[PDB]
């Protein structure tokens, strides 16, 4: 077939650009920054009105002073989360303090480009 | 048609990577030659030379594998020195282990696996060389047992390989149907060197300068190779007569 | 007590038929000659399953090593593989052996200490018995020794072994290796400690042993029908 | 047999006063009866306001207060330069000290 | 570097075909003709000694091998791929069988481990299944005679008499007809020689044909005597000279 | 075409596709300028917004107190390099107590950004870098490719539109080589360099991103209202 | 006992002939010269089993380097025997003296002790026995000596070592290394014990 | 089969994975083997851990 | 402390005419306490017993590991072990833990069913093998036993005699031991019939 | 076809095209020569100035293995440092076994078999560069040209890359005019005068020359490079020639 790790002609790994084409089918999530606080609003989306939307969960805690909104393949977020939280937890253990909002993102990203063959 | 790139069978049986690393083999447009004395194995080798920039004396097909066996290869030299390096450890290896030096026969056995392997194994490649092993062997006197990318191995009362080498083989065929035994009826090794470089001269139509040929010799418990000035001697001699 | 002896024309070893867990005799008639291969035998001394094991695991591997390169088997080659293997276990498989036998390159004699040393000689001897033989060996001993004289030797080296020592007992077992000859294994070559007759019987009259049950035992698998 | 600890004796002393700290310590390392030099510093300046001593065995120390200084340096590199409060190199020094729980550094650490 | 052919290249086909295992067949159908024949007092394995040179001196390579004292095996097809088999199958009897039980394999127990061997170079990662079909002769003190056929597959079949390679659907015929359950081993040596001689085009002789028998123990060839229960190998490759003796007879 | 698979595969031409699909990365990429005297060493980069409530990517990257980078390319694979750099100079320090080399810092990099050129399975990098730096033989500025190639200059530029700051910078070289012991006028000379490389869009205070190294001056960056003074 | 003295011509190799288990000679006749290429040989002491073990590696090294590179210098042969030696010294009891000859640098000695370290000398001694020796060979070795001088000063001096040492005695072995090859000497008690 | 195929010793369909089990084969015979000789394996694997 | 006497018990074997026997006690104890007096000792794959002492955990262990070969072996030869091949794997399986070692006495009793000749063989803890002609010996009353065997045993005694002879030995040997008795359990073995008797001893 | 898709694939003629269409690579690189001359070995380069912000002087081509062995080569700049890489790894391990530093047919032979490894799978690209190397050991001066098919031989002269045309013409006289042989300060101005007449392949860009050397007489027989005065004198003979 071809590599997984592949660069296109124009410089783009192709496997990351099909992805962002994914995350556009996804619920529509929202953000806005403020001085008194930061708002987080998801479109639910249930497939039926069987579905019990309560237990539609795209906006998640990470830590106390840390939320998180997802969109795209949900399931895969899981184990975003999951490093995510690890994450805040083992920096607190490690420095007894917050950990930043900044050092908290740029950890969950180092795992974006760990994929190949 | 990925049956012709890796070593999977075709429809018809066959290994085309095996058949295709044997066309490497004759790569280098060198033909050389193995023959039995009473006392000795002797091994001829041409030797081509086309640029002048080129340092001659590094210039060598032949290989000192053990102090007994002696090795000339007929492929791309790449391939020729990883055979060459492979057998110089597992010689090395096999008389640590079990105490005695390597028998030729066993070496080109061992060697022939390997090969084999390379031809059942998709990941490694054959190498695209014929590996002829020469000495004489303290159980089975002089011997020669020669190895190809098929991992197929036997021995040779004499033998002929490269492009020319048919016309080699035909030669030697007649001759020992003629005096009727498996070896040169010498005393020496010079006279079985001289009977080396004559029937090849006889079998390729060329004559042969002291630069144009190279020559091993395997007597019991050491082989080594012939400098320039020692072929020019066995040149002179064959002249005269 | 275990020996080895060279002489013209080949090589032959000896040893007692007796091992001992402490002061107790274990078993009156062992056998402790071993076959390596057909004409490679040793005799061991040390530990009674080590010296079994290293000799069966060394003469497998021989046996390949021999199909695999067609040609009968040298003892500097099981001399080898078992140094190598015992210096590995740093004397741990507590090994001590005799290793003779005719190949091709001639006849040959080597001793095995168990850290993975090796000796070369016309004249060895092995084991708690290795002084008593090594005594009648250093008395008897010539250059140019005949069969007939190089056996005489052997066994008289190992009798000095059963009488002397408490750790060697019984009978005497021979293996005679000679060049260009099939190795011929003489088991209880001689046998100058067999027991004399009992005073009495001590077969019981039937019924004398108080029996609580009694019961057929199913050895046969499951029945048809 | 050999043993990989050591004393290299000298004594440090930490005070906190309302708006400043000292951390003090002789000069003199010494090994049994012999003085080995008169003026080895043993309270180092880390960075980030933070003054470290390691007092026992000299090797542990030096390596101890390498392996913090190094912890300053990548702190900095995780997070976007943020200076390192004392609670946070006090917390970050816990886990540097008991990593070598099963073969401790033999010293006694005031910051 | 690594071997990164960590996936199957034998796999099936829409048509339910295994296509390497039905090549692999195809490469022992051009293989020389090689037979096997059970008499009541012992087995025949035979074959042709195809000379690739006249200068090859064709007694070194051996077609015929030893596997046990008591086992002997034949090919048709890829030599090298017989001759690493043929190591394989020596170390197995002792591994897996003699250092464990302290006596030979029997003939079944030995071709179920050399099937095992072909089975998994069939299915395993980056490799291709071996190019051979073995004809395995063996004797055993609680089965008796027997004769064993395995093809690149892992297959195997027990056979009165068999042939496979060039010229097996013809031989196969010629030996249904001879075969009968009353053969001593001279008559299965007589059949397996006629039988052969169909195949061969050239020389037809001693020197050109590889015979080797399963019969009674050969004390002689034991190379120690003193334990009455070591009887020798059963085990016998026939010289050059014992089978022109019996092509006089022919 | 058939040849770009995958980077084990040379072309007829003896051309590496990948590599050079990598190297394309770097051109889409924002641009940023290097340039040095004998006593200070500076890199200029214009960082790069995705909307107006967005906000301007970071461009330039600290290794250690004397030595730093500037990024054009895929950012993640600035940050796995930067971090070998920072382990590399971190490794000279703790165990022989010398800084590292500039010289030998685009030597380490060279051979990293290689293996993933020869070996299936992995990929180039997709980013090149601008390393400046002053060590024991003075200021330095090296430019990286994901080919393994490292060059020491000058002065140079890398990015979308770079090639309008390397001519400018092949004209002051005379110039700008010779502002010894004036941080100030050097960085003027890096921000009218990659002046020459703006179209409509202008040097703006969360626009411009400056890091200078020097005799007495640590690896230090400036944003925000510390860049206003040069606009 | 066992020493390697240079001389002009090349350099001698000299041992005593017993193994011992405690009080007991294991072997009267032991070869504590052995050969680890045509002219680089090793005097063994300490460990029978690891000098063994050792010096059959080192002959494996050196016959693998001869196939590749030729014929390797005595230096080289003494570097393998340190490698050996200092990376496995936890595990080892071996003190080797190695000694050969070059036509380029003629008669070489190198002593390795237990720690792994190489000194070259111009001879040295080596094992128990050595011990008794040290006043007499330093007060008789001179450099540049005959072939006939030296065998006397080996001889004189593992007499001497044999008659004050119960782990040495037997024979006198030796091996003589020049541009000529290879002669090995023995000498019996009757001649070496009334010296 | 074939009239020189010895049957009295043949096993090609009907295989013992203990006494209280067997198996009919459907497929390639050596495929089928790999997996008997691992059921053999397991079937005395439990027996040896529960005695049953 | 010394793995070997722990438990405690006995085995012996002995051959007669046409016949085996293989005999032992009933008792396991933690050192001083008698815990059982049902633990028998002896084991039986096919036509081959295997009588074991020593440590009784690995007396239950070799016997559930002996049956998990012996059953594979059976179903892949399709034939039933015999003595001499069984010793061989008893003596394979106890070298393989060299370093390691099971603590136990293991004893090989049975008639050769294609030969008709009675077998009988004993090993040590690390697999070395003692074939005798006349009896085995095994456990904490070795000593014992030994002098029992080597009075009582003469060679070519009828089953019903050997049964007298083998009984008393055990029985005699096991009450000058303090780690054995609680009962005693005989097998007569002959080609194609085995009888198995319980022995009324003392329980002290 | 599809034969030079894949690494260690022979072709129906009994050629690896991947080891082939990597000796384009090496063509398309800059001119790189080597001369052996009376005691020792001598190294030259040609450097492409690209712009004038190159440094001069600065961007460093040849490179020491041990200290008596100079490695140069023409093509992927960064596989030759991968290779040079491996050599100092052999010649450290040698050392560190035999004590002796390694012979330069030995080394040779460690470069050969490392580079003829990555032509026997596909999961390795062959290397993208020829090297010239050399130096003085026990057994005198000896000079190594290696292709990326693992080949090698020993060579009186050796050149690669874009001028190697020119640049063996040039060897090829010097080898015929001096058969008695060349001395090492001789190689040095020799080895300048090749570059600058092999440059007019390379003519669009001016060039920097860059040499160094291995002689038992002039370095003691280590690798040393050519500086100062001793480099001037041979751009000034080079310069001189060309005109
Ligand atoms: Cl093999
Ligand atoms: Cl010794
Ligand atoms: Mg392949
Ligand atoms: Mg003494």
């Amino acid at each position: 077939d071809r590599g997984v790790s592949t660069f296109s002609p124009e410089g783009r790994l192709f496997q990351v650009e099909y992805s962002l084409e994914a995350i556009k089918l996804g619920s529509t999530a929202i953000g806005i920054a403020t001085k008194e606080g930061v708002v987080l609003g998801v479109e639910k989306r249930a497939t039926s009105p069987l579905l019990e939307s309560d237990s539609i969960e795209k906006i998640v805690e990470i830590d106390r002073h840390i939320g998180c909104a997802m969109s795209g393949l949900t399931a895969d977020a899981r184990s975003m989360i999951e490093h995510a939280r690890t994450a805040a937890v083992t920096h607190n253990l490690y420095y007894d303090e917050d950990i930043n909002v900044e050092s908290l993102t740029q950890s969950v990203c180092d795992l974006a480009l760990r994929f190949g063959e | 048609g990925y049956d012709r790139h890796i070593t999977i069978f075709s429809p018809e049986g066959r290994l085309y990577q095996v058949e295709y690393a044997f066309k490497a083999t004759n790569q280098t447009n060198i033909n050389s030659l193995a023959v039995r004395g009473k006392d000795c194995t002797v091994v001829i080798s041409q030797k081509k030379v086309p640029d002048k920039l080129l340092d001659p004396t590094t210039v060598s097909y032949i290989f000192c594998i053990s102090r007994t066996i002696g090795m000339v290869v007929n492929g791309p030299i790449p391939d020729a020195r990883n055979a060459a390096l492979r057998a110089k450890a597992e010689a090395a290896e096999f008389r640590y282990k079990y105490g005695y030096d390597m028998p030729c026969d066993v070496l080109a056995k061992r060697m022939a696996n390997l090969s084999q392997i390379y031809t059942q194994r998709a990941y490694m490649r054959p190498l695209g060389v014929i590996l002829t092993f020469v000495s004489v062997d303290e159980e089975l006197g002089p011997s020669i047992y020669k190895t190809d990318p098929a991992g197929y191995y036997v021995g040779y009362k004499a033998t002929a390989t490269g492009p020319k080498q048919q016309e080699i083989t035909t030669n030697l065929e007649n001759h020992f149907k003629k005096s009727k035994i498996d070896h040169i009826n010498e005393e020496s090794w010079e006279k079985v060197v001289e009977f080396a470089i004559t029937h090849m001269i006889d079998a390729l139509g060329t004559e042969f300068s002291k630069n144009d040929l190279e020559v091993g010799v395997a007597t019991k418990d050491k082989f080594f190779t012939l400098s320039a000035e020692n072929i020019e001697e066995r040149l002179v001699a064959i002249a005269e007569q | 007590t275990i020996v080895g002896v060279k002489f013209n024309n080949g090589v032959v070893i000896a040893a007692d038929t007796r091992s001992t867990q402490g002061p107790i005799v274990a078993d009156k008639n062992c056998a402790k000659l071993h076959r390596i291969s057909p004409k490679i035998w040793c005799a061991g001394a040390g530990t009674a399953a080590d010296t079994e094991a290293v000799t069966q695991l060394i003469g497998s591997n021989i046996e390949l090593h021999s199909l695999y390169t067609s040609r009968e088997p040298r003892v500097v080659s099981a001399l080898q593989m078992l140094k190598q293997h015992l210096f590995k276990y740093q004397g741990h498989i507590g090994a001590y052996l005799i290793v003779a036998g005719v190949d091709p390159t001639g006849s040959h004699l080597f001793s095995i200490h168990a850290h993975g040393s090796t000796d070369v000689g016309y004249y060895l001897s092995l084991g708690s018995g290795s002084l008593a033989a090594m005594a009648v060996l250093e008395s008897h001993w010539k250059q140019d020794l005949t069969k007939e004289e190089a056996i005489k030797l052997a066994s008289d080296a190992i009798q000095a072994g059963i009488w002397n020592d408490l750790g060697s007992g019984s009978n005497v077992d021979v293996c005679v290796m000679e060049i260009g000859k099939d190795a011929e294994y003489l088991r209880n070559y001689l046998t100058p400690n067999v027991r004399e007759e009992k005073q009495k019987s001590y077969k019981f009259p039937r019924g004398t042993t108080a029996v609580l049950k009694e019961s057929i035992v199913n050895i046969c698998d499951i029945q048809e029908e | 047999q050999f043993n990989p600890y050591g004393d290299n004796g000298g004594t440090i002393l930490g005070i906190a006063g309302e708006d400043f700290a000292v951390l003090a310590g002789d000069t003199r390392n010494i090994t049994d009866y012999s003085i080995n030099s008169r003026y080895e510093p043993k309270v180092f300046d880390c960075g980030d306001n933070i003054v470290m001593s390691a007092n026992g065995f000299a090797a542990d120390g030096d390596a101890l207060v390498k392996r913090f200084k190094n912890s300053v340096k990548w702190y900095h590199f995780d997070h976007n330069d943020k200076k390192l409060s004392i609670n946070s190199a006090a917390r970050n020094i816990q886990h540097l000290l008991y990593g070598k729980r099963f073969f401790p550094y033999y010293v006694h650490t005031i910051i | 570097m690594t071997d990164r052919y960590s996936f199957s290249l034998t796999t099936f086909s829409p048509s339910g075909k295994l296509g390497q295992i039905d090549y692999a067949l195809t490469a022992v159908k051009q293989g020389v003709t090689s037979l096997g024949i059970k008499a009541t007092n012992g087995v025949v394995i035979a074959t042709e000694k195809k000379s690739s040179s006249p200068l090859a001196m064709s007694e070194t390579l051996s077609k015929v091998s030893l596997l046990t004292p008591d086992i002997g095996a034949v090919y048709s097809g890829m030599g090298p791929d017989y001759r690493v088999l043929v190591d394989k199958s020596r170390k197995v009897a002792h591994t897996s069988y003699k250092r464990i039980y302290g006596e030979y394999p029997p003939t079944k127990l030995l071709v179920s481990e050399v099937a095992k061997i072909m089975q998994e170079a069939t299915q395993s990662g980056g490799v291709r299944p071996f190019g051979v079909s073995l004809l395995i002769a063996g004797h055993d003190e609680f089965n008796g005679f027997s004769l064993y056929q395995v093809d690149p597959s892992g297959s195997y079949f027990p056979w009165k008499a068999t042939a496979i390679g060039k010229g097996s659907v013809a031989a196969k015929t010629f030996l249904e007809k001879r075969w009968n359950d009353e053969l001593e081993l001279e008559d299965a040596i007589h059949i397996a020689l006629l039988t052969l001689k169909e195949s061969v085009e050239g020389e037809f002789n001693g020197d050109t044909i590889e015979l080797a028998i399963i019969g009674d123990e050969n004390p002689d060839l034991l190379g120690y005597t003193g334990i009455p229960t070591d009887k020798g190998p059963r085990f016998r490759k026939l010289t050059s000279q014992e089978i022109n003796d019996r092509l006089e007879a022919l | 075409n058939n040849y770009d698979g995958d980077t084990v595969t040379f072309s007829p031409t003896g051309r590496l596709f990948q590599v050079e699909y990598a190297l394309e990365a770097i051109k889409q990429g924002s641009v940023t300028v290097g340039l040095r005297s004998n006593t200070h060493a500076v890199l200029v980069a214009l960082k790069r917004n995705a909307d107006e409530l967005s906000s301007y990517q970071k461009k330039i990257i600290k290794c250690d107190e004397h030595m730093g980078l500037s990024l054009a390319g895929l950012a993640p694979d600035a940050r796995v390099l930067s971090n070998y750099l920072r382990q590399q100079c971190n490794y000279s320090s703790l165990v022989f107590n010398r800084k590292l080399a500039v010289e030998r810092a685009g030597h380490l990099l060279c051979d990293k950004a290689q293996k993933n050129t020869q070996s299936y399975g992995g990929r180039p990098y997709g980013v090149g870098l601008l390393i400046i730096g002053y060590d024991k033989s003075g200021a330095h500025l090296l430019e990286f490719q994901p080919s393994g190639n490292v060059t020491e200059l000058y002065g140079t530029a890398i990015g979308a539109r770079s090639q309008g700051a390397k001519t400018y910078l092949e004209r002051t070289l005379d110039t700008f080589i010779k502002i010894d012991g004036n941080p100030d006028e050097l960085i003027k000379a890096g921000v009218e360099a990659i002046s020459q490389s703006l179209r409509d869009e202008s040097l703006t205070v969360d626009n411009l991103s400056i890091a200078i190294v020097g005799k007495d001056t640590p690896f230090t960056i400036y944003d925000g209202e510390a860049v206003a003074k040069y606009i | 006992s066992i020493m390697a003295v240079t001389f002009k011509d090349g350099v001698i190799l000299g041992a005593d002939s017993r193994t011992t288990t405690g009080a007991y000679i294991a072997n009267r006749v032991t070869d504590k010269l052995t050969r680890v290429h045509d002219k680089i040989w090793c005097c063994r002491s300490g460990s029978a089993a690891d000098t063994q073990a050792i010096a059959d590696i080192v002959q494996y090294h050196l016959e693998l380097y001869t196939s590749q590179y030729g014929t390797p210098s005595t230096e080289t042969a003494a570097s393998v025997f340190k490698e050996l030696c200092y990376e496995n010294k936890d595990n080892l009891t071996a003190g080797i003296i190695v000694a050969g000859y070059d036509d380029k640098n003629k008669g070489e000695v190198y002593t390795i002790p237990l720690g792994g370290s190489v000194h070259k000398l111009p001879y040295a001694i080596a094992g128990s026995g050595s011990t008794f020796i040290y006043g007499y060979c330093d007060k008789n070795f001179r450099e540049n000596m005959s072939k006939e001088e030296t065998v006397d000063f080996i001889k004189h001096s593992l007499s001497q070592a044999i008659k004050w040492d119960g782990s040495s005695g037997g024979v006198i072995r030796m091996v003589v290394l020049t541009a000529a090859g290879v002669e090995r000497l023995i000498f019996y008690p009757d001649e070496y014990e009334q010296l | 089969t074939s009239t020189l195929l010895e049957q009295d010793t043949s096993t090609e369909k009907l295989y013992k994975l203990n006494d209280k089990i067997a198996v009919a084969v459907a497929g390639l015979t050596a495929d089928a083997e790999i997996l008997i000789n691992t059921a053999r394996i397991h079937a005395q694997n439990y027996l040896k851990t529960y005695n049953e | 402390s010394d793995p070997s006497s722990i438990n405690g018990g006995i085995v012996v074997a002995m051959t007669g005419k046409d016949c085996v026997a293989i005999a032992c006690d009933l008792r396991l104890g933690s050192q001083s306490l008698g815990v059982s007096n049902k633990f028998e000792k002896i084991f039986h794959y096919g036509h081959v017993f295997l009588g074991i002492t020593g440590l009784a955990t690995d007396v239950t262990t070799l016997n559930e590991m002996f049956r998990y070969k012996t059953n594979l072996y059976k179903l892949k030869e399709e034939r039933a072990i015999e003595p001499e091949t069984f010793t061989q794997l008893v003596s394979s399986s106890l070298y393989e833990r060299r370093f390691g070692p099971y603590f136990v006495g293991p004893v090989v009793a049975g008639i050769n069913s294609k030969s008709g000749k009675p077998f009988i063989a004993g090993f040590d803890l690390i697999g070395c093998i003692d074939e005798a002609k006349d009896f085995i010996v095994s456990g904490t009353a070795s000593d014992q036993l030994f002098g029992m065997c080597e009075s009582l045993y003469e060679p070519n005694l009828e089953p019903e005699d050997l049964f007298e002879t083998i009984s008393q030995a055990l029985l005699n040997a096991a009450d000058r031991d303090a780690l054995s008795g609680w009962g005693a359990v005989v097998y007569i073995i002959k080609k194609d019939e085995v009888v198995k008797r319980y022995l009324k001893m003392r329980q002290d | 076809t599809g034969y030079d898709l894949s690494n260690s694939v022979f072709s129906p003629d009994g050629r690896n095209f991947q080891v082939e269409y990597a000796v384009k690579a090496v063509e398309n690189g800059t001119t790189s020569i080597g001369i052996k001359c009376n005691d020792g070995v001598v190294f030259a380069v040609e450097k492409l100035i690209t712009s004038k912000l190159l440094v001069p002087q600065k961007n460093v081509k040849i490179q020491v293995v041990d200290r008596h062995i100079g490695c140069v080569y023409s093509g992927l700049i960064p596989d030759g440092r991968h290779l040079v890489n491996r050599g100092r790894e052999e010649a450290a391990s040698f050392k560190k076994l035999y004590k002796t530093p390694i012979p330069i047919p030995a080394f040779a032979d460690r470069l050969g078999q490392y580079v003829q490894a990555h032509t026997l799978y596909n999961s390795v690209r062959p290397f993208g560069v020829s090297t010239i190397f050399g130096g003085v050991d026990k057994n005198g001066a000896h000079l190594y040209m290696l292709e990326p098919s693992g080949s090698y031989w020993g060579y009186k002269g050796a050149a690669t890359g874009k001028g190697r045309q020119s640049a063996k013409a040039e060897l090829e006289k010097l080898v015929d005019h001096h058969p008695e042989g060349l001395s090492a300060r001789e190689a040095v101005k020799q080895a300048a005068k090749i570059i600058y007449l092999a440059h007019e392949d390379n003519k669009e860009k001016d060039f920097e020359l860059e040499i160094s050397w291995c002689s038992l007489s002039e370095t003691n027989g280590l690798h040393k490079f050519v500086k100062g005065d001793l480099l001037q004198e041979a751009i000034d003979f080079a310069q001189k020639e060309i005109n």
